[PDB]
DNA sequence: TTAGAGAATTGGAGAGTGTGTTTTTTTTTTTTTTT
DNA sequence: CACACACTCTCCAATTCTCTAA
């Protein structure tokens, strides 16, 4: 048999007040929650987002005038399963009449309605029906309690509380809770059946039967009055037309590295997204999500299988993310503050030295547009330097700064496919494609293996890359910049050795890049002594030893390229002229010259010469395109080519 | 249930008897009343008292043995007990609708002395089954903690009344009673419908740990024997793999084992498991004392008084190794990395490591390897590693899968495990290539990553190596750079604070007063031995389970890991100006000089520099540098990489 | 079974047999028995049809080298044959009498037999107050031309060991003499499995044609012969065996 | 031959005995032949 | 383990049948 217990909570109490505060609430219109139930039955909205801060104001309003509640927040955030049922029943009975002439085109739930209502009423006469979710055309979400400031939050309030995965134990299933954390794994959008609408082939009777199991039996019984008493025995057709779909989402939310106790592996929590709450989650996120912790079943065989041991997951509520005004600012700032200049040394302010890298790495960070073909808009940089020199410093400075930057090493891109067996997905990324409108900053460039090599190389002159797992010749977009930290073999650079004799690069995929920097350290007298200064007056005051101007926001750089990114400055025919006669001499001179035979100027030191002059007027206004540009670029190559033969 | 009645009234009384535990129990209601009344605050103390075995044992004997030797029988009553007891003296406050409903039982830990129970996972045979044993080992495997039922309230929307409804399992309760199938009644008896009122349910955690014995302890030709124990509710995440333990519990049997027609000459057995009481930590290979050793107040006063020394570094680092003659730098250098310098969690995602690595390469037979096992003998956390017998997968992470639960799952590898640790990398050279990647990573960020089975986690690696490797020949070459000496990539040997090169120089004088030294060690007799009689070990120290000016030459290892334990806590030395002078300019020498174009001096020698000031620092117990951390840590950098002296 | 039974271009055959009570942790791996059993047959459900897997019930083992451990981590020496060896002790030419039975059949090799005889006998094994321990056994490396009759004393020091272990250079991996990591084909779960460096634990392992081992199967030999232990860091495990061989 | 009182049989629901699942080969070592 | 399927064991009232009915 089943015992009784007695638990002071008292459902009815707490649904006449329910009722009360959905009826006679109104924030510092009518009643908000009166305008929301209005907008719902207009049609223009379906999330009745109940928030807990308008219940404890209410609580705290009855409070000085006879203290008709019961502590609804304390009585909800320790059973939320339930009370988001006596919340929509509430709803049900206050639900207004619309106000608005909504066109019914699509009214198959009314049309069902008035059918089996005239159905009924011409034999009620004798000359619930529904099931209550059938109607319902809103999903209802709980809003946790923001910060309280007072003796009401005296540990209480666990909902206001984020927790991590590990702290989620197991007795607080079935309250609202809020985990922090890093979603992993979102799953496609899946429509969950919530009440089937079963047709009977004869008697015409139609007969629902809801459903929250993960699986159910159709009844393929004709039960119905008329079908029993005459004995048809019917069999019942499933009506998708007539039954209630809730799109039904299935993410995966791990816990930050900060939050893992020491010898530890982080945990993961499964989160059942559903109504309107879908597709607002998504990989790269972190978020503070609210929800409903409950027991999933395992439902069916299994089940006498293994035992009491439940599975869990998080009915999800509430997501929380945590990652013209701004053009003008930026444009003050290009007034006060000489970009060329400052946001070079902003890049990598806590790195001394090697300004012409970091001005170079505004290029890359900017890039030419040139999208027409006939070619590319992407800069690619490769930073051959020296081991001890801060070039992953620089890369990982840039990927910090730059919006869809990614970091990698060469020894552990390309892609994997059906990582899952369950599931069974298809069509996995890598590294590239992640940073499709961003940066790759590919750190141990010369240590990256052949498979890579052809993968990268497919990336660079096309901007996709493209697997051939099983015939299918799929392709992902990857129109990633190239950033390359490779440093040389046998440790440090030989100045005397040629340059792609001290890095294991083949000359076919380094002449492709648009400009090079040969960066390597000398030990001196001075520069060291500056260097070492400022690193240990990083250690002391945890900041950077602040000399001059340091602009943190990425945001003027977005908005540069957004606003140049439209306008495309046209080159000038002059330009034109001066950069063929450019080409000439600078041929002359590699013939002349021949040492290393890594400089030959090739038409790609032009199309790198041209997005280069394209990204710096990009950054200055539209159409800065003139010999002030081309002199600034070319300068800005021989230099680079130039660094290849230092000392 | 007469017998159930006096065995609850006598716990009654010895728990009246000895008012310790209820004081226990009034400072447990007192805390977490305070804490319900008092914000970011999670710590509530669990239902969980240890009583200690020896004042049962002196109060009633009777009741002793019951417990010690059917525990399924006299638990349950004393359980009881201990929970009536609470409820008496409770402080009735006003109800927060969920206590009323969710049972809170006062489960009991035990602790003392256990005689003939004071086991090990391969002595436990099954003349031990039913009774209340304490086994010792190494964590192995620990399941994913996994909640459980065993109480589902249900509300009737037709009466107004709550039903609800008790589950038990094999695993749960000691006493067997009939399984429940663990499916919520969705009709009551007169018909009417029940919806489940989560949240006024009782889940408890439940996790499945592997003990396994030490290795050390198995006998001569036999690998190590592992028993599973059955931690919940307060006890789920109390354990980590690579943590030595010593689990009380009851060990149980559970099964038909064959006896059901399916089998009839299948001669397979019953699967057996300890349901655990209590978790004891001893560890830091002390065989009796935790990690975290307690530090009492005249061992603080004597820490405080030795770090007023003029020496204190000289006395600590040659009290390190007494048994290995020589090597003082290296000693020194090992000291530094046991408590590692400060680290910096810098903004924008910066993070500047504290932790020392140390190289060393030299010459066959130069306590290379000695010295690492001392390391692993001495730091609270350290994990012994070889070139050959380790993977990449074993040293960062193996994706196995659960059993208690049945899903994909990471395994941490033995260089995640020791985080926060060190790792102890024997045979550094011997490691193929495809297997050093994984370390190159983690000496470089000190995170993991994970990109097979559909799993992309980050581990945390924070632990210092530090490793010894052979020159490239036999022996170690003066005649070529110290680049073809060694076998490892410049890109690795640039992650290590200090690169000690060993040889092993034939002289006379040197070689008398090591051949004096070593026959010295090899005479040495332990105090309860005769001559001439073999050194027999047992480790039967449990005795009990549970936690039942001055110029000293030498200090002794407990002591010395005692100041460790304390300096590390304690002290977090911040950088001065005095002392950067001394740094920036010893750097500023070393980088611009004729003598040092043979090194590979680079920009990580100045975060070595302030990482071992910042270590010595810690040496001293100042909480800020000084300029003679900054000289001390210069001058063995320098002989690290030139060697004069 | 014994390796000078079976056929003729036969593989040696498996049995399984079952213990009980008394009659369990009676003996380790490698150990040579003699057993009186029940052959018995069971029906395991794991491929003809009526077939049924014989196994043998043991009813007395009578091995030659002792319980686990050896004779149990302790004594288990008659009084009359303790005796016996305290009355040969004594005897001056003890030393003679070793020697000149080490491979009677050899000629000549007394400095060899000598040396063969302190390394059955073993030095003594020290641990340190601080720690750190130092071996005591003795290991013999026998360069020299062919046909000296080298393999023929390391196979006799396979016999006359209590614990020993056979072993071909040539034919014998890293993994396979210290200690190899194995999937349980039923649970799925990695175990170690040892090798011929633990199967000798607490005696001596001979390795015959050690120039003849692949470069990088010699060197995992290289902790487990000084530091006298085997650490393995593979598919989560993380241990640190013993051979003391 | 017709509207109506008697025998005679057997199909459609249900008591019940025994079933059937969930249930898995990934990832990680170790070997071996080519490369 | 237990819920759902397939099916042997088992059983009375509506459906057929032939002696006595109109
Ligand atoms: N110009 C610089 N300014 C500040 N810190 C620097 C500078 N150059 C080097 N460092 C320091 O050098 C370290 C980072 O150097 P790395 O970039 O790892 O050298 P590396 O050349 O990448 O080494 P590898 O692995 O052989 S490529 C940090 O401790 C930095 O503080
Ligand atoms: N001094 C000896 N006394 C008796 N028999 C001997 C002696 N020297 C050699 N022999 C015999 O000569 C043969 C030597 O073969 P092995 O000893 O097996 O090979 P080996 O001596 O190890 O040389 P290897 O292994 O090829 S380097 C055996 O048949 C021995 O019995
Ligand atoms: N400086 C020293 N003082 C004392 N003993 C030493 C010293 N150097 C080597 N030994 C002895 O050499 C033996 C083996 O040393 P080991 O740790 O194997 O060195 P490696 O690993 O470099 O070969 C040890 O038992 C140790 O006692
Ligand atoms: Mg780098
Ligand atoms: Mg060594
Ligand atoms: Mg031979
Ligand atoms: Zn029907």
């Amino acid at each position: 048999a089943l015992p009784s217990i007695q638990l002071p909570v008292d459902y009815n109490n707490l649904f006449n007040e329910i009722t009360d505060f959905l009826v006679t609430f109104k924030q510092d219109k009518g009643p908000k929650y009166m305008a929301m139930l209005q907008k719902v039955a207009n049609r223009e909205l379906n999330s009745v987002i109940i928030d807990l801060d308008d219940i404890l104001q209410y609580q705290n309003e009855k409070f000085l005038q006879g203290t008709q509640a019961d502590d609804l927040v304390s009585a909800i955030q320790q059973n939320a399963n339930h009370f988001t049922e006596l919340f929509c029943r509430a709803i049900d009975n206050n639900m207004p009449l619309p106000t608005k002439e909504i066109d019914y085109k699509d009214d198959v739930l009314d049309v069902i309605l008035n059918q089996r209502r005239l159905r009924n009423e011409r034999m009620l006469s004798d000359r619930e029906l529904f099931p209550p979710n059938l109607t319902r055309r809103y999903f209802l979400y709980f809003k946790p309690l923001s910060q309280n400031c007072a003796r009401r939050y005296r540990k209480k309030a666990i909902s206001s509380k984020p927790l991590s995965v590990r702290q989620i134990k197991g007795d607080f299933l079935g309250q609202l809770i809020t985990v922090r954390g890093i979603i992993t794994r979102v799953s496609d959008v899946k429509p969950a059946v919530e009440v089937i609408a079963y047709t009977c082939d004869q008697c015409g009777y139609e007969v629902f039967q809801e459903v929250n199991s993960r699986t159910f039996t159709p009844l393929s019984e004709c039960t119905s009055e008329e079908c029993s008493q005459n004995q048809t025995k019917g069999q019942l057709f499933m009506s998708t037309r007539a039954s209630k779909f809730s799109a039904f989402q299935e993410c995966k939310i791990q816990e930050l590295s900060q939050q893992v106790p020491v010898g530890h592996i982080p945990r993961s929590l499964n989160i059942h997204v559903n109504g309107t709450l879908v597709r607002s989650l998504s990989p790269g996120d972190i978020v503070d999500v609210t929800g409903i912790f409950l027991p999933a079943p395992y439902t069916g065989f299994k089940a006498l299988k293994a035992g009491l041991l439940t599975e869990t997951y998080l009915e999800a509520q509430f997501v929380r993310q945590h990652k013209s005004d701004v053009e003008e600012r930026v444009m003050e700032l290009i007034t006060s503050g000489d970009v060329y200049n400052r946001l070079a040394k902003s890049i990598a302010p806590e790195i001394y030295g090697n300004l012409d890298v970091k001005k170079a790495l505004l290029l890359l960070l900017v890039g030419g547009v040139d999208k027409r073909v006939g070619i590319r808009g992407d800069i690619n940089v490769c930073l051959m330097g020296d081991p001890g020199v801060a070039k992953s410093q620089l890369l990982k400075a840039i990927c910090k700064i730059s919006p869809r930057g990614v970091y990698t090493t060469g020894k552990g891109t390309a892609a994997v496919m059906k990582d899952p067996v369950t599931d069974e997905m298809i069509l996995e990324g890598g590294a590239l494609v992640l940073a499709d409108n961003g940066i790759c900053c590919i750190d141990e460039f010369d240590k990256m293996d052949e498979s890579d090599r052809t993968a990268i190389h497919e990336v660079m002159e096309q901007q996709t890359i493209s697997i051939s797992k099983a015939g299918i010749n799929t392709t992902l977009n990857a129109r990633t910049s190239i950033l390359a930290a490779a440093n040389p073999l046998y440790g440090r650079y030989n100045p005397r050795l040629s340059p792609l004799d001290n890095i294991n690069l083949p000359a076919a995929l380094l002449s492709r890049f648009d400009i090079l920097f040969l960066m390597l350290d000398i030990p001196s007298r001075d520069d060291d002594e500056k260097l070492a200064e400022h690193v240990t007056y990083v250690h002391m005051h945890n900041k950077q030893p602040d000399l001059d101007f340091t602009p943190v926001e990425p945001s003027k750089m977005r908005e540069y390229i957004a606003y140049a990114k439209t306008k495309r400055p046209v080159m000038s025919e002059a330009v034109n002229d001066y950069v063929v006669q450019a080409y000439i001499r600078l041929r002359q001179d590699s013939k002349r010259e021949m040492k290393f035979s890594f400089g030959q100027a090739t038409p790609r030191t032009l199309l790198g010469i041209i997005r280069l002059s394209q990204a710096l007027a990009k950054l200055r206004l539209a159409d800065m395109v003139d010999i002030d540009d081309v002199e600034e670029a070319l300068r800005l190559v021989r230099v680079s080519k130039e660094s290849l033969y230092q000392e | 249930d007469a017998v159930f009645g006096d065995r609850v009234r006598r716990f009654q009384e010895f728990l009246d008897t000895f008012t310790s535990y209820r004081d226990s129990v009034r400072s447990i209601q007192v805390y977490n009343s305070n804490n319900a009344a008092n914000s970011t605050s999670l710590n509530i103390l669990p239902h969980r008292i240890i009583i200690s075995l020896d004042d049962l044992r002196e109060f009633d004997r009777s009741f002793w043995s019951g417990i010690l030797v059917e525990p399924a029988y006299f638990i349950p009553p004393a359980e009881k007990a201990l929970t009536d007891l609470a409820d008496s003296m409770d402080d009735v406050p006003h109800p927060n609708a969920s206590a009323v409903s969710s049972r809170h039982p006062w489960k009991l830990s035990f602790k003392g002395s256990f005689g003939a129970h004071a086991l090990s996972p391969r002595t436990l045979t099954a003349q031990h089954l039913n009774k209340l044993v304490s086994v010792e080992g190494i964590v192995t495997k620990t399941s994913l903690v996994r909640p459980k039922l065993i109480r589902s309230v249900h509300y009737a929307a037709k009466t107004g009344r709550f039903h609800y409804r008790d589950y038990t399992d094999a695993t749960t309760t000691l006493t067997t009673r009939i399984p429940t199938p663990a499916i919520y009644p969705t009709e009551d008896t007169e018909g009417n419908k029940l919806t489940t009122e989560y949240g006024y349910s009782t889940f408890i955690d439940h996790q499945r740990i592997t003990v396994q014995e030490m290795p050390e302890m198995a006998p001569a030709g036999q690998l190590p024997r592992s028993i599973d124990v059955i931690l919940d509710d307060d006890l789920v995440d109390k354990t980590k793999p690579g943590d030595r333990v010593n689990v009380v519990g009851v060990f149980k049997s559970l099964g038909a084992g064959g006896m059901n027609q399916s089998n009839s000459n299948t001669l397979i057995g019953f699967k057996t498991l300890i349901l655990g009481n209590t978790v004891y930590p001893l560890h830091a290979r002390s065989t009796g004392v935790a990690a975290r050793q307690m530090l009492t107040d005249f061992d603080i006063r004597n820490i405080n008084k030795l770090s007023k020394k003029k020496d204190i570094f000289d006395i600590l680092s040659q009290s390190l190794a007494p048994s290995i003659y020589g090597h003082d730098h290296i000693k020194k250098a090992i000291l530094l990395m046991l408590m590692g310098g400060v680290e910096k969690n810098l903004e924008n995602g910066s993070h500047l490591r504290g932790d020392i690595n140390i190289l060393m390469v030299g010459d066959p037979s130069t306590a290379k390897s000695q010295l690492l096992r001392f390391v692993l003998n001495t730091a609270s956390l350290a994990i012994a590693t070889t070139g050959r017998g380790s993977s990449g997968v074993g040293l960062t992470a193996a994706v196995t899968t659960d059993r208690e639960t049945g899903e994909r799952r990471l395994e941490a590898g033995a260089m995640v495990l020791a985080d926060r640790g060190v790792v102890c990398i024997d045979e550094f050279d011997k490691m193929t290539d495809v297997d050093r990647v994984a370390i190159h990573e983690v000496m470089e960020q000190q995170t993991v990553t994970i990109a097979k089975a559909g799993i992309h986690t980050t581990l945390n690696a924070r632990c210092s190596v530090i490793a010894a490797a052979n020159p490239v020949f036999g022996q170690y070459d003066v005649n070529r750079d110290p680049h073809q000496n060694i076998a490892l990539p410049d890109s690795l040997l640039s992650r290590f604070d200090l690169l000690f090169v060993v040889t092993d120089d034939i002289n006379e004088i040197r070689d008398r007063s090591i051949s004096e030294h070593v026959l010295r060690t090899h005479r040495y007799l332990p105090p309860g031995y005769l001559e001439g009689e073999p050194v027999r070990e047992r480790l039967n120290l449990s005795l009990a389970v549970g936690e039942d000016t001055e110029i000293p030459k030498l200090v002794t290892i407990p002591f010395l890991r005692k100041y460790v334990q304390y300096a590390k806590e304690r002290v977090i030395p911040q950088l001065t100006q005095e002392a950067i002078n001394v740094i920036v300019k010893n750097y500023t020498d070393l980088r611009n000089d004729d003598n040092t174009k043979k090194s590979p001096i680079t920009a990580r020698t100045l975060e070595t520099l302030i990482r071992l000031a910042t270590a010595h620092a810690k040496v001293r117990l100042s909480k800020t540098v000084n300029k003679v951390d900054a000289k001390v840590a210069a001058n063995l950098l320098r002989f690290a990489l030139l060697g004069e002296d | 079974e014994i390796p000078e039974l079976v056929p003729v271009g036969e593989m040696p055959r498996n049995l399984t047999m079952t213990c009980d009570r008394y009659l369990t942790n009676k003996v380790i791996p490698g150990t040579r028995v003699t057993i009186v059993g029940i052959y018995s047959i069971y029906n395991s459900k794991n491929s003809g049809v009526a077939i049924r897997t014989p196994y043998i019930k043991i009813l007395g083992i009578q091995s030659d080298v002792e319980t686990s451990s050896i004779w149990n981590s302790v004594t288990m020496f008659t009084e009359e044959e303790e005796e016996e060896f305290l009355q040969l002790s004594r005897n001056p030419k003890l030393y003679e009498i070793l020697t000149n039975s080490i491979a009677p059949s050899i000629f000549g090799n007394e400095d060899i037999k000598k040396a063969i005889v302190c390394l059955l006998m073993g030095g003594s094994k020290k641990i340190l107050p601080d720690g750190m321990r130092l071996r005591g056994d003795i290991n013999v490396l026998l360069l020299g031309d062919p046909g000296t009759a080298k393999s023929q004393l390391l196979k006799f020091v396979e016999k006359v060991s209590p614990i020993a272990v056979y072993t071909s250079g040539k034919g014998s991996s890293a993994a396979g003499l210290t200690a190899s990591v194995q999937r349980d084909p039923m649970t799925r779960e990695f175990y170690l499995e040892g090798g011929a460096m633990v199967l000798a634990d607490g005696g001596v392992v001979c390795i015959d044609e050690f120039d003849k081992m692949r470069d990088e199967d010699r060197v995992a030999i290289h902790e487990a012969m000084e530091q006298q232990t085997i650490s393995i860091a593979k598919a989560g495990i993380t241990t640190v065996l013993n051979s003391r061989t």
